[PDB]
């Protein structure tokens, strides 16, 4: 009786203990993005800066309307004057790619450039996640950003209205979720130095409370006017050289620094099952006030320390499980001490002397990027976990004198020191605080270390961009990219560039088996220079897709062979097709798409029709499976049979049994016709054919100037020779029968029987029928309908002017061989229409190279693919450089 | 008027581009002729189409897909390009 009371407590505890570690649940950072001071554009071009040991501080811009000469003056009680003489900045702060996200030369020049740093930055921190930036339209993505009003608009005709929203700061964060369609919340934060920090906190507890699935944590920073230096440097809080000398005994203040430091956050659990690359952990977090401190300004010692002792007890983290703090180190001689003393107390008691925590500050290399700063110094330590160093802080002469180090276990880095991945993981603080009170500190853990794929032949690479130009430099920057890489496998790429990037307007894939063939072909595309392998377009803006089903003339031998073997879907069909053939043939199918000894052959009209059949109908089912559903199904002669099973009309059973019945009617008709195809208009072979009356037909009427004629053998021989006379070209289908003439009349009861019990049904997808040139019901598909097929003139142009006609602009031959994409692409000329026709595969192209040539041809055109299903669900993550973003100047003079 | 020596370029390039599919891509433009019909060259009506699809793309152009039988050398199809553009 006790074991079921135990059982129940053994369930309860562990349910108790995993949602308490759900509600602390680590918070993987899959993405990150950046611009700041020194060149900085990117996570790696930040470690590169911070790695290099550089100053970023450099003379005031001369582009913005600054009285750079007449603003300085060493007393800091000159009225409107400043002593700083340079900062961090970016130089290229106006620098925006307005036509990428919809905004108007205009609106952009009135647009806070606060605003626009953030649109990029936040799409190129997706992308680095894996994240397609388009595929989070939808999603419940929370934007978190610190950011401040800096006075932009001190404004162009016709934009007060565009200056408005593009300066609130509320839209700072606000227009992200806009232009991406994001659905979770959107706030900004404003708690001064702290801010972004603090935003990091709230994205991190919005997740953990299962608020959001994903979300964007950052600030941003931009000094349009010089009013943070002339009014901070009144108040003696700037370094007169612009240097902040973090911990440093020289330091006599800090100095300004813009930026924008974005991450992509979501929970470690949801990373895990997504598959996405975890470049660190936020594993605790924590914020909170001074208080009452010695002033409003002025920090608190003990508020810090509380404040660390929080986010340790939030991470389950005692504090030496602590290498190193990324600390807020704004060179202040006020400040620094405080920190230090905060750092030393909570930080440096508990821990081997051996083992200091290394403390240093990104401010001492840019600058103090304000509402930026806290997330700035969290991508500063992430790449300080992938690279394995803890980086040196400048300026410091001598750690501060104001500071008692001997009591403590914290050292500055002076240095540059290793960061040993053996034992347990690496682990860093950062912090940030603010004027008005308001501590963060967040404690980063490595990524966990518990984080073989066959390739896929011909694996398209997909690039696109939202103009030419922008296209060009997306192959040049990914051919540079894989240039500084040894040996990456070309299935990886190929599926980082297909599931991670948004496909836009203009397109471009490579389809290639060979190696060495597809970098020169991305320098060919980079120069706009063709190249075999590389296909290219303007996706339709519009457009419906249509399956084409042709009769007569698309089989070879060998048709179906390759695939058979490389792909296990069509292998599946085929299977399908087999079975629904068995009972109404003799033969087997996979013997005779193999050739087999003893199995027949494609000279038979019984067997090459059902074959035929089951070739488009497994091509249509593998077009499907890849992701390309039509709006529209049309079919040629016996390829309506195809058509309808494909359509919902005919199941595959009840359209295995028309097929291979019809086809076994035609047989007491060989010798006794044929077919010609005449180059000339329905009225002139009409004309034509008129001295033979019911000894001649016409067959089909496939485009303006494509006309094929039936008949009895005497009959065709003295067309023949009349075409020899009049010289209209005439050629002779190779086929032993006279389908489309009198001559079915006379098996007309065999050919009614071969849809006996046949129970047609309502079509899924339209059926543009080639019997009356029009949509028809699945439900008329009866047993006349298909006696009617074989009897009377296939009015596949005619029908082909209806579809473009209501919207249709891809028709996919879905054939072993393309026969009606000639006939097609010359009714679209006739018509005027800007309609496209793609193929599926070719003669002695059977092959995945053909079928993935086909695939990215489509696409290239606008046809949606699912490269999922084409290229694997998940493949190793592979990094892409993001959007080669074609950038203009726009600032308000 | 040198602007022909780039629409050359277009034709040429893709003209070569179709030729090069396959086992042998150790094709060249330069040195062929560009009075020399597509036909010698070896161009069957698939190329043909294929060619007219890449002008198409390159210059932004409708063109009939029988472009390279109605202009048969690349001398014929840049005057018809030289045409519709200007």
């Amino acid at each position: 009786y006790l074991k079921r009371a135990t059982a129940d407590l053994s369930r309860v505890r562990r349910q108790l203990q995993e949602t308490e570690a759900a509600s602390r649940e680590p918070i993987a950072i899959i993405g990150m993005a950046c611009r700041l001071p020194g060149g900085v554009d990117s996570p790696e071009g930040l470690w590169e800066l911070v790695d290099s040991g550089t100053d970023a501080i450099a003379g005031f811009p001369l582009d913005r309307g600054w009285d750079v000469e007449g603003m300085y003056d060493p007393d800091a009680e000159a009225p409107g004057k400043t002593y700083v003489k340079e900062a961090g900045f970016l130089y290229d702060a106006g620098e925006f790619d307005a036509g990428f996200f919809g905004i108007s030369p205009r609106e952009a020049v009135s647009m806070d450039p606060q605003q626009r740093l953030m649109l990029e930055a936040s799409w190129e921190a997706f992308e680095r996640a894996g994240l397609d930036p388009a595929r989070q339209r939808g999603t419940a993505t929370g934007v978190f950003v610190g950011a401040t009003a800096t006075g932009y608009v001190s404004v162009p005709e016709g934009a007060e209205g565009f200056a408005i929203t593009g300066n609130m700061t509320a839209v700072t964060s606000g227009r992200i979720s806009y232009t991406l369609g994001l659905q979770g919340p959107a706030v900004t934060i404003d708690t001064a130095c702290s801010s972004s920090l603090v935003a990091l906190h709230l994205a991190c507890q919005s997740l953990r409370q299962g608020e959001c699935t994903t979300a964007l944590a950052g600030g941003v920073t931009v000094m349009p006017t010089p009013t943070a230096f002339t009014e901070f440097s009144r108040q003696r809080g700037l370094a007169p050289d612009g240097r902040c000398k973090s911990f440093a005994a020289a330091a006599d203040g800090t100095n300004w620094a813009e930026g924008v430091a974005v991450l992509v956050v979501e929970r470690l659990s949801d990373a895990r099952r997504n598959g996405h690359r975890v470049l660190a952990v936020v594993r605790g977090t924590a914020i909170n006030q001074d208080g009452a401190s010695n002033g409003l300004s002025a920090p608190n010692d003990l508020a810090q320390e509380r404040v660390i002792r929080s986010a340790l007890d939030n991470a389950g983290l005692t504090a030496s499980d602590v290498d190193a703090v990324e600390a807020h180190g704004t060179g202040t001689t006020l400040g620094d001490p405080i920190e230090a003393q905060a750092l030393l107390a909570a930080y440096g008691h508990e821990r081997p002397a051996h083992r200091p925590l290394r403390v240093g500050s990104l401010k001492s290399n840019i600058g103090h990027a304000g509402p930026a700063a806290g997330v700035a110094g969290v991508i500063k330590m992430v790449m300080a976990m992938r690279h394995g160093v803890l980086p040196r802080s400048l300026h410091i002469d001598e750690p501060t004198p104001q500071v008692d180090w001997s009591s403590g276990a914290v050292t500055l880095l002076t240095e540059p020191v290793d960061w040993p991945d053996s034992d347990r993981p690496r682990r860093a603080g950062v912090s940030a605080f603010g004027i008005s009170g308001t501590n963060a500190h967040v404690i980063l853990e490595q990524a966990p270390t518990q984080d073989p794929a066959p390739p896929v032949p011909a694996a398209p690479w997909l690039l696109s961009a939202k103009t030419p130009a922008a296209l060009r430099a997306q192959a040049r920057r990914l051919h540079t990219h894989l240039a500084r890489h040894p040996h990456p496998d070309p299935t990886d790429i190929a599926h980082a560039l297909a599931t991670t990037r948004t496909p836009h307007e203009h397109r471009a894939a490579l389809v290639t088996d060979d190696h060495g063939t597809r970098g020169p072909a991305l320098a060919a595309l980079a120069e706009g220079a063709p190249d075999a392998c590389l296909i290219s377009g303007t996706a339709l803006s519009k457009g419906r897709t249509v399956f084409v089903f042709p009769g007569q003339g698309s089989q070879w031998t060998g048709m179906g062979r390759e695939l058979l073997h490389t792909s296990p879907e069509f292998a599946a069909y085929i299977a399908e097709c087999e079975t629904a053939l068995n009972d109404f043939v003799d033969w087997s199918l996979t013997d005779v798409l193999r050739g087999t000894e003893g199995a027949p052959g494609y000279d038979r009209v019984d067997v090459v029709q059902p074959a035929l059949f089951a070739v488009m109908v497994s091509l249509a089912r593998l077009w499907q499976h890849h992701g390309i559903h039509p709006d529209a199904v049309i079919g040629h002669s016996q390829g309506e049979i195809a058509a309808a099973h494909i359509a919902g009309a005919l199941s595959l059973q009840d359209a295995a049994r028309i097929v291979a019945l019809r086809s076994q009617a035609l047989l007491p008709l060989a010798g006794l016709g044929g077919m010609t195809s005449l180059a000339l208009p329905h009225d002139q072979a009409l004309q034509l054919i008129q001295p033979w009356g019911q000894d001649l037909s016409i067959a089909s009427v496939n485009g303006p100037h494509s006309t094929v004629v039936s008949g009895t053998t005497h009959a065709l021989d003295e067309l023949h020779t009349t075409c020899d006379t009049q010289g209209v070209r005439a050629r002779r289908i190779p086929v032993d029968y006279a389908s489309h003439s009198a001559q079915v009349e006379s098996i007309r009861d065999t050919v009614l029987q071969a849809a006996t019990g046949i129970n047609p049904q309502p079509t899924t997808i339209p059926l543009y029928s080639t019997v009356t040139g029009q949509p028809i019901d699945g439900t008329q598909l009866d047993a006349d309908y298909w006696y009617t097929n074989l009897r009377h003139t296939v009015r596949f142009e005619e029908t082909t002017r209806a579809l473009l006609g209501s919207g249709h602009r891809h028709f996919i031959e879905t054939t072993a061989h393309p026969v009606l994409a000639l006939a097609l692409e010359e009714t679209i000329e006739a018509t005027g229409s800007d309609a496209r026709v793609t193929g599926t595969l070719r003669r002695d192209h059977g092959d995945l190279t053909q079928l993935h040539t086909a695939l990215a041809t489509a696409w290239t055109h606008g046809i949606d693919v699912d490269w999922t299903a084409v290229l694997g669900d998940r493949r190793t993550p592979f990094e892409l450089p993001t959007y080669a973003f074609q950038r203009q100047r726009y600032w308000l003079e | 008027a040198e602007r022909d020596r780039a629409l050359l370029e277009v034709v040429r390039g893709n003209a070569a581009s179709v030729m090069s599919h396959g086992a042998m891509r150790t094709a060249t433009l330069e040195a062929v002729e560009p009075t020399r019909a597509f036909r010698d060259l070896g161009f069957d009506s698939l190329m043909a189409v294929e060619l007219r699809n890449r002008i198409g793309a390159a210059t932004g152009l409708r063109l009939a897909p029988t472009l390279v039988f109605d202009h048969p050398t690349p001398e014929a199809v840049v005057r018809h390009l030289r045409a519709e553009l200007g």
